[PDB]
RNA sequence: GUACUUCUCUCGUACUGAAAGGGAGAUGCAAAAUGCAUCUGUGGUGUGCACACGUCAAAUCCGUUUGAUUUGCCCAACACC
RNA sequence: UCGAACCACCUAGUAGCUGGUUCACAUCGAAGUUUCCCUCAGGAUAGCUGGUGCUAGUAGAAGUAUUGUGCGGUAAAGCAAAUGAUUAGAGGCUCGACCUAUUCUCAAACUUUAAAUGUGCAAACAAACCGUGCCUUAGCCAACUGCAAGGCCGGAAAGAAAAGAAUUAGAGGCACCAAGUGGGCCUUCUUCGGUAAGCGGAGCAGGCGAUGCGGAAUGAACCGC
RNA sequence: GGGCGGCAUAUCUGUUACACGACAACGCAGGUGUCCUAAGGCGAGCUCAGUGGGAACAGAAAUCUCACGUAGAACACAAGCGUAAAAGCUUGCUUGAUUAACGAUUUCCAGUACGAAUCGAGACUGCGAAAGCAAGGCCAGCGAUCCUUUGCGAAGAAUAGGAAAUAUGAACAAAUCAUACCAGAGGUGUCAGAAUAAUUACCACAGGGAUAACUGGCUUGUGGCGGCCAAGCGUUCAUAGCGACGUCGCUUUUUGAUCCUUCGAUGUCGGCUCUUCCUAACCUAGCGCCGCAGAAGACGCUAAGGGUUGGAUUGUUCACC
RNA sequence: GAGUACGACCACACUUGAGUGAAAACACCAUAUCCCGUCCGAUUUGUGAAGUUAAGCACUCACAGGCUCAGUUAGUACUGAGGUCAGUGAUGACUCGGGAACCCUGAGUGCCGUACUCCU
């Protein structure tokens, strides 16, 4: 007994019932995994120095607040 | 559907359940409080019969085996003849005065 | 008729009564329902909302976590101002990894015996929410805190573990089982550890 | 019957325009593509290396990675009830700098120039008026609009 | 397919770490050992009554096998294995046409 | 039945490798094939309750309170490291 | 009782198949489609749906416009343009051929050209713009004050003018646990096979199924609602 | 329907497909399980298919030469696309068809594998004067678990498992042997992957009107019955009578197509018997027209009231006498 | 007002005939010991400067063929939305919107950079 082969009749209605959700904004899930390696390695060294500077800046702010 | 569940391994494929066609294979514990009372009642009766001898015969202290339990201590089966001889007791006479004797246990320390 | 297709999808599940059978929980809800309605305090509104939540949605907090966050607030805080009262709508648990803590005033639904002993021995004090309403009726000088829930085994199990980028733990009592095919490159394939989103 | 290979049904999509054949020129080679730029993914059928799938032809996205010969583009693609951000790897010959933000950049630059003129006291340009307002019209040529007999004969061929 | 009897290819071993001359030998599977673990399990399962206990494949469809070539280093004596595409006639030929 | 007891057992506080077997703090100084020193401490950054400083607008029964916002700390969470 | 007797038991044998399945109201409310399967009367799996919620109630909003900027080769049109098909005169070099310019008529697997309807992106609050600003890099460059990148410190912000210069019964996102369904059918336009069919088979979207009511006397699908 | 056939079962190109993407049929036109140490890689030089003019044999067609030549050739295959100081042809050198630290991604898609792809990073190379270009022949040409089988863990160094020595056979050691970890190979073509011949009219069960055999319903190709136009036939003369080439319909008294109803059953051929209805009229009642003298007849109109047989052969309907 | 080298766009730049060309260039051109390559110094390579604008090259011309931009074709073909619109159908018109193509015809026949040189 033959039956129906394929259809897309109601699929658009089902998809839009909860809506076609918009894409994740570019500022989230912006991982650089798998990108060009030499730039990634160079950026890692910069970020490590930035973390050290961030630690020093907070130490200075703590001392400044304590003194004042 | 089935969904995300653990893969079942309930192991209940034999004729364990008693039914119209199966005698079953089960063990219940409905008599547990009664057996506890009976065991205590028997112990009290045994104490009366053997009075004034202690209910439980004297047993030695032993070290639990394996590296997992070597720090623990517990009672062993019976006193070795070497321990009894050092204490000044003939092992056959010791068994007559309520001392358990084990001729299998060695004294390695 | 009015075209209102999918209007029911706007509705959200908002609970107004606790599922808890605790009479003392109900007394606190009665107290802070009145305070949230009759006072202009964001603290009172949040505390009342959190008193209705389920036990799983009231995560426990550790004493070490409380001590750390107060220290972060204690620095950059004027020397003439008193430290705020740590307020937790939930259980407060002791931490054996922090031996030394400062003296803090902590209000919580419940304290563990060790946690209460640690707080008192450090020179602090433990408060119940009726005392908190008496001395801070609007929540002035309070530090509202929440416990952690993302480290729970239930959360770690959520999601399918066989899809690329997933690192959820499977539902298996036997750790050694379910380790060969789909988990190793040498057995057909290995599920990809990372996937861009 | 119909098959589902990588380039199935691309007879007209992956083809050069008439009298516009040839490999890409120096201008494409000298184009600078940066991470964060908007690009349009247009396949160049004369290259055939690094060539995107037919779906991504004519789509615009953000560059997330640059390699010596390739460009990684983030393209929105609706699937079922959601939109996915697909990272496609192509060669630089299949990407062109996008002008989707041209109007917005001009608007921002115009605002800065207007602000600079205001802060410097320079006279502001006059504001354009609406063409939808009422007014008096003085005609220079008035003609009768009507259907003529010759119009019906003019639409009868043979 | 005609394949050269010698190939100049990189050698990964520390002794060479350079392009070297490799001798070419086509791979042939060894004889199935009687005391292999799977063979021992199979023989135990087969013993006794019950007939054939494992599937016996009959619906062969391939007309070719993938060619595997074993490259032996001139100095290292180590062997590397490479896979070629399926073919019906593989010969090692030095005479270039 | 209720009341009482357990150097035990079990699930967890640690995870990894096929195994032999190894096994996770921070900061500072410095780069020692186990580097030293200190122990009141979110490893860093972005977004983020309440609370604390202020600051605008609306409305007041003139007591204030309804929003928004600057800064600080940011709880829970989410995302890059 | 016989193409494997009768009796008891294993046996409540198994069945993706047939039949049945017991009170009320209330808030919501489908699917007959995707992929895999000895799969096609069944399942897993996404989708649709309910419940539980979480998160700072307009935050990462939109089955819609406008503007800017991309993508296209169907409808048409063309054969006096390529590829195929095709009718007939004429002029050059009694016939014919050959060449030249035309002519009659065509194409789902032909096209120079080319819509309508579409489709991707952008339209200022984690952003972007300005500074001979600063710090770091084992990054580029022959170097650098240039370039690439991650930050820091300041500045400016019609918070997006004017020119038709948007609108919103726009709380955005994030999970968790699950049900039924996975035979469909009809219709406007598009559309394939067939002489055709209340025939078979697709696309976009509505509808029935699951739904009565008011109409077309009567009708699951038509009209109105 | 099933069977037979075919394969639409895994897969590639064009078209169907409605100018994003995606889309069915046992729709249309064709392909694939191979082939290549070069037909792979690179550099250089060259230009192809065809035309035209010219040169002993030489002619349509051998080779030489000069012009034109947007590709009308060629690129292993089927097709599309692409390519001219090349991607084609010739040639010189080569092994980038090796290895590649579980990098990321596309196509299918559940955003899983498999197969093909894309962009990299590292090693060692090839070609080139150099920028560069290559990890096969662009895009089809292929394969899980278990099992089997092969490769790698060279030698020597370490007072001690470390930065650097593969591990296990659990009382401990040596040498064998067997395991283990990583990467391939032997294959499932029903191609996400059972190890399979018939027959039943002696037949059985669970079910299906999801599905055939019989009525009915939709079609009406086929069958049947007509109309229109007028080349011819009719001595003559298109139309008394009929009507080629075409074309427009009706009918459901034939077959077919379909599978909507019925498979917890609608008794399935023919005849006998009996009633009724239809008219496209055989006889009977009237009436036109004729190649209607008469007689016998052709054609046509209104009309279904009435009538329409006995037998041989065949179960036959039908057919024939 | 021109030339040369490298160029961007790649016919408004191409194609066919005809004419003109200051200076400097460019180019033909001369030649084969050496570098190098061919059957052939034709190509290519090296070394040169006696000659020529004859060609290339550059400008101009043609009721030139193409090409480019416009008009026309034409609000036509087609098309989004609508009707208990017309018609037995085939199909068509109308309503609110969008809107082609060829033929034909008008105009045009490269443009913009860096460096050096000529006119100077
Ligand atoms: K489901
Ligand atoms: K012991
Ligand atoms: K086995
Ligand atoms: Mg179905
Ligand atoms: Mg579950
Ligand atoms: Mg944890
Ligand atoms: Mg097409
Ligand atoms: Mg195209
Ligand atoms: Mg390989
Ligand atoms: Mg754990
Ligand atoms: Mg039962
Ligand atoms: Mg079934
Ligand atoms: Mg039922
Ligand atoms: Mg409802
Ligand atoms: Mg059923
Ligand atoms: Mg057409
Ligand atoms: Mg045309
Ligand atoms: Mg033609
Ligand atoms: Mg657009
Ligand atoms: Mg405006
Ligand atoms: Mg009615
Ligand atoms: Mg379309
Ligand atoms: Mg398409
Ligand atoms: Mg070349
Ligand atoms: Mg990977
Ligand atoms: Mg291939
Ligand atoms: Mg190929
Ligand atoms: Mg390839
Ligand atoms: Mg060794
Ligand atoms: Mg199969
Ligand atoms: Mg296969
Ligand atoms: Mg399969
Ligand atoms: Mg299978
Ligand atoms: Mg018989
Ligand atoms: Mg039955
Ligand atoms: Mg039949
Ligand atoms: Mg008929
Ligand atoms: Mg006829
Ligand atoms: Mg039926
Ligand atoms: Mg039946
Ligand atoms: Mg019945
Ligand atoms: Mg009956
Ligand atoms: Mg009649
Ligand atoms: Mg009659
Ligand atoms: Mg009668
Ligand atoms: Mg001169
Ligand atoms: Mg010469
Ligand atoms: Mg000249
Ligand atoms: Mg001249
Ligand atoms: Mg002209
Ligand atoms: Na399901
Ligand atoms: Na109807
Ligand atoms: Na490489
Ligand atoms: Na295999
Ligand atoms: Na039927
Ligand atoms: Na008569
Ligand atoms: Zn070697």
């Amino acid at each position: 007994a033959k039956s129906k082969n394929h259809t897309n009749h109601n699929q658009s209605s089902k998809n839009h019932r909860n809506g076609i959700k918009g894409p994740v904004p570019l500022h989230l899930h912006n991982s650089k995994r798998g990108s060009w390696l030499p730039a990634l390695v160079n950026a890692r060294r910069v970020r490590k120095h930035n973390q050290k500077a961030a630690l020093k800046k907070r130490r200075e702010r703590i001392a400044a607040f304590a003194a004042k | 559907p089935k969904g995300n569940n653990a893969i079942p391994h309930v192991h209940q494929k034999k004729h364990w359940n008693p039914c119209s066609s199966q005698k079953g294979n089960v063990k219940v514990f409905l008599n547990q409080p009664a057996q506890k009372h009976r065991r205590r009642r028997l112990r009290l009766l045994k104490a009366k019969k053997v009075f004034p001898r202690p209910l439980k015969a004297l047993r030695p202290q032993v070290n639990c085996p394996t590296v997992r339990h070597n720090m623990k201590r517990r009672l062993g089966r019976g006193f070795s003849p070497a321990e009894l001889k050092a204490a000044g007791l003939n092992p056959q006479y010791a068994a007559t005065i309520g001392i358990r004797v084990d001729s299998r246990r060695k004294n390695k320390s | 008729g009015v075209d209102l297709t999918g209007i029911s999808k706007k509705s959200r599940v908002i609970r107004h009564h606790t599922y808890s059978t605790n009479p003392y929980i109900k007394l606190l809800i009665k107290l802070y329902k009145f305070l949230a309605k009759r006072t202009s305090s964001g603290f009172n509104k949040v505390v009342y909302q959190r008193l209705i939540k389920s036990r799983s949605n009231r995560a426990p907090i550790s004493l070490s976590r409380i001590a750390v966050v107060m220290k972060r607030k204690a620095v950059f805080t004027a020397k003439s101002k008193a430290a705020p009262i740590a307020v937790v709508v939930g259980d407060v648990l002791d931490d054996v990894r922090m031996a030394r803590i400062p003296a803090m005033r902590v209000c919580a639904l419940r304290f563990s015996k060790s946690a209460r002993q640690s707080i008192v021995a450090a020179g602090g004090e433990c408060l119940t929410f009726d005392q908190l309403a008496m001395i801070a009726p609007t929540g002035k000088n309070t530090y509202l805190l929440r416990g952690r829930k993302s480290g729970r085994e239930s959360v770690r199990h959520f999601g399918a573990s066989g899809v690329p980028g997933s690192h959820s733990k499977p539902y298996a009592t036997n750790r050694g089982k379910e380790t060969k095919r789909g988990r190793r490159t040498g057995r057909s394939y290995k599920r990809k550890a990372f996937r861009h989103v | 019957v119909h098959s589902y290979g990588y380039k199935s049904g691309t007879r007209h999509l992956f083809a050069k325009k008439f009298r516009k054949h040839g490999v890409p020129s120096v201008s494409t080679i000298l184009t600078n593509i940066k991470v964060g730029d908007y690009v349009d993914v247009v396949a160049d059928s004369a290259v055939r290396e690094g060539m995107p799938h037919k779906y991504y032809h004519g789509r615009t996205g953000i560059v997330w990675n640059v390699t010596p010969r390739g460009v990684g583009v983030i393209i929105n693609k609706p699937v079922r009830t959601r939109t996915l951000r697909k990272r496609i790897c192509v060669r630089f010959e299949h990407v062109r700098k996008s002008r989707c933000q041209e109007a917005f950049k001009a608007k921002e630059h115009q605002f800065q120039a207007y602000l600079a003129a205001k802060k410097a006291g320079k006279a502001l340009p006059p504001l354009q008026k609406s063409s939808r307002l009422g007014g008096i019209v003085r005609p220079k040529n008035v003609e009768v609009l009507a259907r003529r007999v010759a119009d019906y004969e003019a639409m009868v061929p043979y | 397919v005609n394949y050269p009897k010698k190939k100049v290819m990189h050698c990964g071993d520390a002794r060479c770490n350079a392009h070297k001359s490799f001798k070419v030998v086509q791979y042939k599977a060894g004889k199935a050992r009687l005391f292999a673990r799977g063979k021992r399990r199979y023989d135990r399962k087969q013993s006794g009554y019950g007939g054939q206990t494992k599937p016996v494949f009959h619906k062969k469809a391939k007309t070719t096998k993938k060619i595997v070539l074993k490259l032996q280093c001139s100095g290292c004596k180590s062997i590397r294995q490479v896979v070629l595409k399926r073919t019906k006639h593989f010969e090692l030929n030095d005479k270039k046409k």
